């Protein structure tokens, strides 16, 4: 379930397992030195049969690895206080105001902050000035009869902005 | 607006054109369209989904709707109001479910039985009752001003 | 302690029951040993608004305790010898209750087992 | 080393120990390709009608509309009275009602007969 | 009382012979003047009711409901613009005069003396509700809504007429006093059971009771805001007022024949509070909330305690204000986005940061926050029904729990957590909706201070 | 709780913890380097590096990205995305 | 003010604290400064308002009614006797409830003033409370909501007939 | 060269409404409370006497408070 | 915005649990740790942060002096 | 202008926080010492718990059985 | 208790907002002498837990448990107070050890500061409160009950006995945590750590049941 | 000394045989608990001056916290039991608002 | 000065005006659990002693 391709692969699947087991081993293991010991031990256990030219025995060892992992996880895996699941999970979302607002203000406060609204207005003219031709031509131009991907090409043509960028650029600053 | 044929009468039959129509309609894979089936419970022709789906959908994909894991176009599992996170969280548990319920019922049953064993068998530090001064401290309980003296005494022991 | 363990394991006859401690008739080995003076002046004891389960023995130590506490209020640490002596009087009351306990216990034990193991 | 994680209606089956994910036939590759294609096209339509600078109103999802019209107005059509529907209807609609009815008859006949004896604690029971 | 009847009439040709940008000030100003005019009424004292004629009178049950009506008209009349100001001038004038004729028949109904006159004014209360909700029903099934509406209300309220004519020509005239002072008890022949069943069943339909509440949700989800506020507050508490009066007769068989309806009301109160926990169409949650409070009303009416009638009338007035306010807030949100669904419009603690204050305040009144009136009502009804039986408090408390949870779900569902950020059209709050919230929640707190007014005849 | 991060500063801190790592050299340690071409180390210790950045700065990066950093400059760019680095 | 006859008070009892300390007595210093710095200006202001209101005199009269006869001296249907009968009865009903309120306020004052010895010298007031409330329970209790006068007299007749049959059987 | 720019919803319409509400309650909240304060500081409440011999009152001359 | 970078090849690990666990893993025959990272956790003003009963017995430094003075009082 | 942050070294401590930290630890410890020794004996019970009652038969009232 | 745990929360939030709101004990290990006003604050608070004899926390807890011991009790509640006092000793000492006198693991770029007048005022005021207020209040109560004070031997010792064995038991668990073995979940670990089973079971079973019945039975 | 006293005034809906005024009672618990709670809250006011230095929504935060204090006080003082029920549901709902202070964060309003 | 001045005077003045007049005209109102008398005291009000308690001994 991922934007790039239809699956992870074998490689990244093993990799995510290694990240999870190392993270759980943090969450199991305090004092950081025995942590470092057991981390090198775990790396050696993956080093034992890294170089199988076989594939089916490798993926079977992957499944038996997942069994001994899920038997040995932690009750509180150590989630960082910025991640979803974690302590924050858009903690300061109280002030994550989208910027389609701030133009519906009374012109007294548009007189209170003048230069900002002048440059914001030329931003919106930058948006609309290159909205129709380049962006919609680049979208209906390149792909197959079905799109069949979730990436999108840049604006390498000559000049102006890559397509469909407004709600990517204009976001909250994640600590206001 | 909204087309008349984007509503949804009747179940599955017949399988060529109706399953093709529901695949074109609900935006699903063709042989993954599952009606419920028709036991006549209402339910129309809306899909079955894999039904847990909300402590699933790992939160780094960056879809559209941030607190619902929507993607603007999934056919939206029938019981969704029971599945917004803050309502029912079906995480894959760290243990089981059967192991959970058997150990919890066992612990609370054992402790309530020990409470009954406590209730039949008190402790006391070995001491008789107190020596209330005027006839088990009478006249200062519920009333009885001149009705009856209730003679009972205490002796120095 | 283990006196209660004896009361639960062993023969429950000679170990008494609490809350029904008064079993035998009185002065069975006393005769004429009672004062129960109680000079704590029960009308005065009610005049100062004392508490239920404090309208009891050793009361006048408590009367003088509250009296000196009220009368010496900014002397926050003053009334301590009366506090200690009221504690001692209630210690003697507790001792006397324990003596009442084992009185009735050893009466029941030695009398009943003597009669029904020599009769 | 582990009793292989019996599932439930509550405990979700996690991503790892499926064990259907490791029997990748070509049909699962085909299905994942087409499912990514469907998600691609829907995000394309949505993003183009999401970033229009002239678009004042809301984007007006037919998915939410279709779910709501299925949920409320498309119940009563369609229906047939089956054995399961009629059985569960008369069970979960009439059962608790008639049960609570008999127990309030029982409590009321107790209290009426008991104060008809007069030996109830209504010595002061004014706030009736 | 004709001092209230005749300016309510003369507010109608007013609205005809004003013009564009001229109808509005006249209607709203003069309707507020009539609100002061009936604030003058409250004189009622001691011995009996007070008689405004050889024909009209006011019980102290009727005074707060009547004042509530004349309070609720100008609020409503302000509330029902911006969804019809762009329609035609003649149709707009017809709308305002429709509401004024409606208020006129409501005053006629509440100040009745004869129960036959009460019945005529009952269905004259009915017919403008129909025309409003069908002409501006604003969704594709306003047809079915009006059809269900009128046939449930008439075909329940039809034999009520027959029972009252029969009582008329077996016990003389029909003053409420001569209904009193002359009522003799009537035993348990089956004709008495059917007569009681006829009267009580017609008002049961109008409350609703539980088996006849699917009258309601179509008739509020497909109504305009004016007819919805009218329908909820004035019409449901009008049905309760009718049963509160005509329960004076036929006390000696209501005990034997009241057992199924109480149990229907209790298990349906639990089921209705459960069914408003999971629905979409946010507008309908207030409707099912209204059925929950009216089920508690019906419990309070069929038990016959003075405690119960005090709790019943307080629960009437407080729920009328709560539901009318909360309908107006849901109309504000539907003016924002063209959805009516629940899970769509989200966020809004950020944006409109004081609309949420009114949502919070109404949600806590519907919780029955304790200084408010709605807790006074619910609490005295629970006291009276616990003296009725030592068992019913399971149901009342479980109603309290599920009521807490759906009301809080209404609060923190649509107005908590994340805006969907493809909305980008909601305006900051107008002065008008702020004024409407202000007109609801000043009198609710002001009665929360001094509530000895609104308790019933059995004060 | 906000000391300001800056581009020179984040560059220095990331290169400090790469230089502290064992099996690379302080000689051929470039900003525009590769974890695939010229340092030649494997994917495994590459994700050990990703673990070092997550455990220093205090936040996860997801595995949609840990496939595809493979150079220190894009590491600095990606914490510049997560932190929105201007004062 | 009130009638101390109908709101009795126990006779006052106050001692004088006698330290027997040398800190001494901060709260006495505070209460003297309190009286001089709070109780003086409000006393002067109450003097001012008392003159400003006693410059001219009002009166409000305690309303009193007559005694129209009874329900038992009223005819068959004949409303014009029953109307006066019921309003006379209902005004007795309201004044009877407020008598119960006054007994209960005496009971609360006895709970607070007699202190933690509960059962000392409230028992006469408790006695009269159970007496009067036995009367109220016997007389106005189980009539329900539409009490008019006729159910009251029905309860009266049925009660004393039951008691008459009971004493006839007991003899 | 330190400070940033917050993004608020608005302050204008909201504070305008609340300013209007306090002004339009307060414009007759003030003179009425001043008026009743003058009433119970000048005009007198009432006095607690009884019925004079052969002098029926009005249906006023019955109440403590003068405004009532 | 300055930090002055307290720099590398200074840690030089030697911090006794990390050095001895590289000894134990050396006898294990792996000899490939993460390395000289945590010496800022194992020296400086660190490096025998005091044992647990020391924080409890920390009191009588100024304590016994005051207690003996009040004994003399 | 105020205190700085540093990187991977031991943080600096100003004099006031450290001297009142030691002060509060020392004053707790002085308090519990002085109060443990001045009067109580809150560990003890100040009055000796006896034997079972006195173990003195022919005292406490029995007949010789 | 009020003085006590208000002081404890305020110290905890001081640590947390000192260290960038990260709050977790793993990734917090050694913070003694990161200025030790807060470390002194928490060791005061958490040894006032169980009542280091005798401070304010002594009076309440220990006179309660000995008066319970001198009471016609229910004979299992006494052992429950026993095990609960032991447990509150051991997690108190464990949270002090893991919080303060370990080895410092927490992410770098330290930004620790408590030279701050409001916090030293607040924490100063609450340790000065929770060191004296128990004695001051417990001294001048009007005596509203009869104190027992006559305990047998080995029943007044037992308070200090259980708290001391709690300290020693947490100490030996700590010095087993210094070792390296990477042991395994023994399911009593899991019953203690995963809240055991009650919030998970009830919060995943009672919502699902009422909303199964709301959909199938009630609404549709 | 003692002098242990109750206040009782402004009776509203003194309806039937009962009555209820706003009334609260100074015995021992509501007498001398209130200094401890005020003292604790005074220190927390200091600590939340500092800890919440970085929010513009600070004023509403102090309004909610003082409102919670008022309701806790009217809970702990009363003897007229309806007023206890007032304080009960008020401290419940202030707990609701101040737990759900940080909106967003679906775990918080859960 | 102005804070403590206005707050611990003006509501204190208003409540102290409230707590003489209206609160004493409502008759059963603020009432005091009775000041306890001790057997060695005398009455502050009119003035007469209480008999002292009797003999102590064997303390
Ligand atoms: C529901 C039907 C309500 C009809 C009106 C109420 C009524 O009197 O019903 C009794 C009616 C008829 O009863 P009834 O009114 O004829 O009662 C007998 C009256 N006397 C003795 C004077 C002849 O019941 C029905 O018609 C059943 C339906
Ligand atoms: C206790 C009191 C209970 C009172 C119950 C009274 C009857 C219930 C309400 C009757 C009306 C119901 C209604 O509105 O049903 C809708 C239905 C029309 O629906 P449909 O078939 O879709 O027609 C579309 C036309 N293009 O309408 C119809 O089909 C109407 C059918 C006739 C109903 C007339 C009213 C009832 C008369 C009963 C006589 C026996
Ligand atoms: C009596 C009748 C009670 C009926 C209850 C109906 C409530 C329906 C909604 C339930 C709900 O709100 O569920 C969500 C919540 C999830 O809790 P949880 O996931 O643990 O949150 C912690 C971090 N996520 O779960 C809860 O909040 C669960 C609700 C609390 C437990 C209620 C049942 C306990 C008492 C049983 C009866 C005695």
């Amino acid at each position: 379930f991922l934007p790039s391709a239809a699956y992870l692969t074998h490689q990244q699947k093993v990799l995510q397992l290694y990240k999870r087991a190392l993270r759980h081993l943090e969450s199991r293991c305090v004092h950081r030195d025995k942590y470092r010991y057991f981390a090198c031990l775990l790396r050696a256990r993956f080093d034992e049969h890294k170089n199988e030219k076989d594939m089916v025995k490798a993926t079977q060892l992957l499944r038996e690895a997942e069994k001994e992992f899920w038997h040995g996880q932690h009750p509180q895996p150590y989630i960082f206080p910025e991640s979803p699941g974690g302590t924050s999970y858009e903690r300061y979302e109280c002030y994550k105001v989208p910027e389609w607002c701030l133009d519906d203000w009374h012109p007294s406060e548009k007189a209170m902050y003048p230069d900002y609204f002048a440059k914001r207005e030329q931003w919106k003219k930058l948006r609309r000035e290159s909205w129709e031709r380049e962006v919609k031509q680049l979208q209906e131009e390149t792909p197959v009869g079905g799109p069949r991907t979730e990436a999108l090409p840049p604006a390498r043509k000559q000049g102006d902005l890559p397509p469909l960028w407004w709600h990517i650029v204009t976001r909250p600053r994640e600590r206001p | 607006s909204h087309i008349t044929k984007d509503m949804l009468p009747g179940p599955y039959p017949k399988t060529p054109e109706e399953r093709a129509a529901a695949a074109k309609k609900y935006n699903m894979r063709v042989e993954d369209y599952e009606p419920y089936p028709d036991d006549g419970m209402g339910y129309g022709d809306y899909p079955k989904l894999p039904d847990r789906s909300q402590q699933e959908r790992d939160p780094w994909y960056d879809w559209d709707h941030p607190d619902l894991r929507l993607n603007w176009g999934e056919p939206m599992h029938w019981d969704l109001d029971m599945y917004i996170r803050n309502r029912v969280d079906t995480s894959p548990t760290p243990v089981n479910w059967n192991l959970m319920c058997k150990h919890l019922f066992g612990f609370v049953a054992f402790m309530l039985f020990m409470f009954w064993v406590g209730e039949t068998y008190p402790t006391y530090q070995p001491v008789g009752p107190k020596q209330y001064p005027y006839n088990n401290l009478y006249l200062e309980r519920g009333g009885d001003p001149n009705k009856e003296p209730e003679p009972v005494v205490h002796y120095e022991i | 302690g283990a006196h209660l363990a004896r009361r639960y394991l062993g023969d429950a006859s000679v170990e008494p029951e609490p809350l029904r401690m008064p079993t035998f008739p009185p002065d069975y080995g006393f005769p004429e040993r009672k004062e129960r003076e109680m000079v704590a002046t029960q009308q005065e004891m009610n005049d100062a608004q004392l508490v239920l389960q404090q309208r009891d023995y050793c009361a006048h130590y408590l009367i003088r305790f509250l009296k000196c506490k009220r009368d010496s209020f900014p002397n926050f640490l003053a009334c301590k010898h009366e506090q200690h002596d009221w504690d001692y009087c209630e210690h003697l009351d507790y001792v006397k209750r324990m003596k009442e306990f084992e009185r009735e216990r050893r009466l029941l034990q030695r009398k009943k087992r003597r009669e029904q193991r020599e009769a | 080393s582990f009793p292989k994680y019996e599932p439930s209606r509550l405990a979700s089956l996690p991503t790892t120990l499926d064990p259907a994910e490791y029997d990748i036939s070509s049909e699962t590759r085909k299905a994942q390709a087409e499912r990514l294609a469907i998600r691609s096209r829907l995000k394309r339509e949505y993003q183009l009608q999401y970033n229009d600078p002239s678009r004042r109103g809301v984007v007006e999802d037919p998915a939410l509309i279709r779910w709501t019209c299925a949920r409320s107005a498309n119940v009563y059509p369609n229906f047939r009275p089956n054995t399961k529907t009629s059985l569960l209807g008369a069970l979960f609609g009439i059962g608790p009602l008639i049960f609570w009815y008999y127990v309030f008859k029982t409590d009321r006949d107790r209290k009426e007969k008991l104060i008809q004896e007069g030996k109830l604690d209504r010595t002061f029971n004014i706030s009736y | 009382m004709l001092k209230y009847i005749i300016p309510t009439m003369m507010l109608m040709p007013l609205t005809w012979l004003s013009k564009n940008s001229m109808i509005w000030i006249n209607t709203t100003l003069h309707s507020l003047l009539i609100s002061l005019t009936s604030l003058l009424l409250l004189n009622q004292f001691g011995d009996n009711s007070l008689n405004f004629s050889l024909t009209f009178f006011s019980d102290s049950l009727s005074t707060p409901l009547l004042i509530l009506t004349m309070w609720l008209l100008p609020l409503m009349l302000m509330a029902s613009q911006h969804h019809l100001s762009k329609e035609n001038l003649a149709r707009k004038k017809l709308f305002i005069s429709m509401l004024i004729l409606l208020q006129l028949f409501l005053i006629m109904t509440f100040t009745a003396t004869e129960l036959i006159f009460f019945y005529i004014m009952f269905e004259a209360t009915l017919v403008p509700t129909l025309i409003i909700i069908t002409r501006w029903g604003n969704q594709t099934e306003r047809l079915n809504a009006g059809l269900y509406f009128l046939f449930y209300t008439l075909a329940g309220s039809l034999p009520l007429l027959v029972a009252l004519i029969y009582i008329q020509n077996t016990m003389g005239s029909l003053n409420f006093l001569i209904l009193q002072y002359w009522v003799q008890p009537m035993p348990n022949s089956w004709s008495n059971t059917f007569m009681w069943l006829a009267c009580m069943m017609a008002f049961m339909v109008k409350m609703p009771l539980y088996g006849l509440h699917l009258w309601l949700p179509k008739a509020h989800v497909e109504a305009p805001i004016a007819g919805s506020m009218v329908l909820a507050a004035i019409l449901l508490k009008l049905g309760g007022y009718g049963m509160m009066r005509i329960t004076l007769l036929l006390n000696p068989i209501t005990d034997f024949m009241a057992y199924p309806f109480i149990m229907l009301s209790l298990w349906g109160m639990i089921m209705t509070s459960s069914i408003c926990l999971r629905q979409t169409d946010l507008k309908s949650l207030i409707a099912y909330s209204s059925v929950s409070h009216m089920a508690l009303v019906i419990v309070a009416i069929l038990i016959q305690t003075p405690w119960s009638y005090m709790g019943a009338t307080a629960l009437m007035i407080a729920h009328g204000l709560t539901s009318s306010m909360l309908f107006c807030l849901a109309n504000s949100n539907y003016e924002r986005v063209h959805s009516r669904t629940m899970i769509l419009a989200r966020g809004l603690q950020t944006l409109l940061p004081l609309m949420a204050a009114w949502w919070l305040l109404a949600s806590l009144t519907n919780l029955a926050l304790p200084p408010s009136i709605n807790l006074i009502g619910e609490l005295f009804v629970v006291m009276s029904t616990f003296s009725w039986s030592n068992i019913t408090i399971i149901l009342m408390g479980l109603n309290m729990v599920i009521t807490a949870l759906y009301s809080l779900y209404m609060l923190i569902t649509t107005q908590r957590g994340k805006h969907t950020h493809h909305i980008n059209n909601i305006l900051p709050s107008f002065t008008r909706e702020n004024a409407l919230m202000s007109l609801h929640m000043l009198p609710l707190l002001l009665l929360s201070l001094n509530p000895k007014i609104i308790l019933g005849p059995l004060y | 709780d906000a000391p300001p991060l800056t581009l020179e500063g984040i560059k220095d801190r990331v290169l400090y913890v790469l230089k502290l790592y064992d099996k690379i050299d302080p000689e051929k340690l470039s900003v525009n380097s590769h974890f695939m071409k010229d340092l030649g180390l494997d994917s495994l210790d590459q994700v050990e590096i990703i673990m070092a950045m997550e455990d220093e700065f205090g936040f996860e990066i997801p595995d949609i990205d840990a496939e595809k950093l493979m150079c220190p400059q894009e590491i600095v760019d990606y914490i510049a995305d997560k932190k929105d680095v201007y004062e | 003010s009130w009638d101390k006859d109908v709101y009795p008070e126990p006779p006052r009892r106050t001692p004088a604290p006698s330290p027997q300390t040398s800190l001494p007595n901060p709260i006495t210093y505070l209460t003297k400064a309190f009286d001089l710095l709070v109780d003086r200006p409000v006393t002067l202001v109450r003097e001012f308002i008392e003159r400003q209101h006693a410059k001219n005199k009002y009166y409000y009269y305690h309303r009193e009614f007559r005694r129209v006869p009874d329900i038992t001296e009223c005819h068959e249907k004949d409303v014009l006797c029953m109307f006066e009968a019921e309003m006379q009865w209902k005004r007795d009903y309201k004044v009877d409830q407020e008598i119960v309120n006054i007994i209960q306020e005496r009971l609360k004052a006895c709970q607070q003033r007699e202190g933690e010895s509960h059962r000392q010298n409230c028992a006469k007031e408790l006695q009269q409370f159970t007496q009067v409330v036995k009367a109220y329970q016997d007389r106005y209790h189980d009539l329900g909501a539409h009490y008019s006068a006729r159910k009251c007299l029905a309860k009266q007749k049925q009660r004393m007939l039951a008691e008459r049959k009971a004493t006839k059987e007991a003899a | 060269g330190k400070r940033l720019f917050i993004i608020k919803p608005s302050g204008f319409y909201d504070k305008r409404f609340l300013k209007l509400l306090r002004f339009y309650i307060l414009l007759t909240g003030i003179p009425v409370v001043i008026g009743i304060t003058l009433i119970n500081v000048f005009i007198g409440e009432a006095e607690l006497a009884e019925i004079p011999e052969g002098y029926v009152p009005e249906h006023w001359e019955y109440f403590k408070h003068p405004i009532s | 915005s300055k930090m002055e970078l307290p720099d590398y090849k200074q840690w030089k690990i030697e911090g006794t649990p990390l050095e001895t666990v590289q000894e134990k893993l050396a006898a294990r025959g792996l000899r490939d740790p993460w390395g000289r990272n945590e010496a800022w956790r194992y020296m400086g003003g660190f490096a025998n942060n005091v044992s647990f009963v020391g924080a409890l017995l920390k009191g009588f430094k100024w304590g016994f002096a005051a207690f003996v003075v009040a004994v003399g009082a | 202008a105020h205190i700085e942050p540093r990187y991977r070294q031991f943080p600096q401590l100003t004099r006031s926080q450290v001297i009142q930290a030691e002060f509060f630890s020392a004053t707790m410890w002085f308090w519990i010492l002085w109060r443990f020794w001045h009067d109580s004996d809150a560990v003890l019970g100040h009055f000796p718990y006896p034997d079972p009652s006195q173990w003195t038969d022919e005292e406490l009232g029995i007949p010789p059985d | 208790h009020a003085f006590f745990k208000a002081m404890l929360f305020m110290c905890s939030g001081s640590i947390i907002h000192s260290l960038n709101d990260e709050q977790d004990i793993r990734k917090m290990g050694g913070l003694f002498k990161a200025m030790p006003f807060t470390t002194t604050a928490l060791i005061i608070g958490s040894l006032a837990l169980t009542g280091m004899p005798f401070l304010t926390g002594f009076y309440s807890k220990d006179l309660i448990i000995e008066s319970a011991n001198t009471s016609y009790t229910n004979a299992w509640a006494l052992l429950m107070t026993l095990v609960a006092t032991s447990f509150t000793a051991i997690y108190s000492t464990r949270i002090i050890f893991f919080a303060l006198l370990g080895q410092p693991r927490f992410p770098t770029l330290i930004n620790i500061n408590e030279n701050n007048p409001f916090l030293i005022n607040s924490i100063k005021r609450l340790l000065i409160g929770s060191l004296f207020a128990g004695f001051i209040i417990s001294n001048n109560i009007p005596p509203m009950t009869i104190p027992q004070m006559t305990m047998p031997h080995y029943l007044k010792m037992t308070a200090l006995t259980v708290t001391i064995l709690g300290f020693i038991l947490a100490l030996e668990i700590s010095n087993t945590t210094h070792y390296l073995k990477f042991n395994y979940p023994s399911n009593t670990f899991k019953f203690s750590n995963l809240l055991g089973y009650y919030p998970t079971i009830m919060h995943r079973l009672t919502p699902y049941m009422n909303l199964t019945m709301s959909q199938k039975s009630a609404s549709s | 000394t003692g002098q242990e006293m109750i206040i009782s005034n402004w009776h509203w809906l003194t309806i039937q045989t009962l009555k209820l005024s706003l009334s609260f009672k100074m015995d021992f618990f509501s007498m001398m608990f209130v200094p401890v709670a005020l003292f604790v809250t005074w220190s927390i006011m200091e600590f939340s001056m500092w800890y919440m230095h970085s929010d513009p929504n600070i004023n509403q935060f102090f309004k909610y916290l003082l409102l919670f204090l008022i309701t806790m006080l009217i809970l702990v003082t009363a003897n007229n039991l309806f007023q206890l029920f007032i304080g009960w549901e008020g401290v419940g709902i202030m707990s609701f608002l101040l737990i759900g202070w940080w909106y967003g964060r679906t775990d918080a309003n859960t | 000065s102005i804070f403590a001045f206005t707050h611990v005077l003006i509501p204190v003045w208003i409540i102290h005006y409230y707590l003489k007049y209206h609160v004493t005209t409502k008759p059963y109102t603020i009432v005091e659990k009775k000041p306890r008398i001790f057997p060695g005291d005398t009455i502050l009000e009119t003035g007469e002693v209480i008999p002292p308690m009797k003999e102590f001994p064997d303390q």
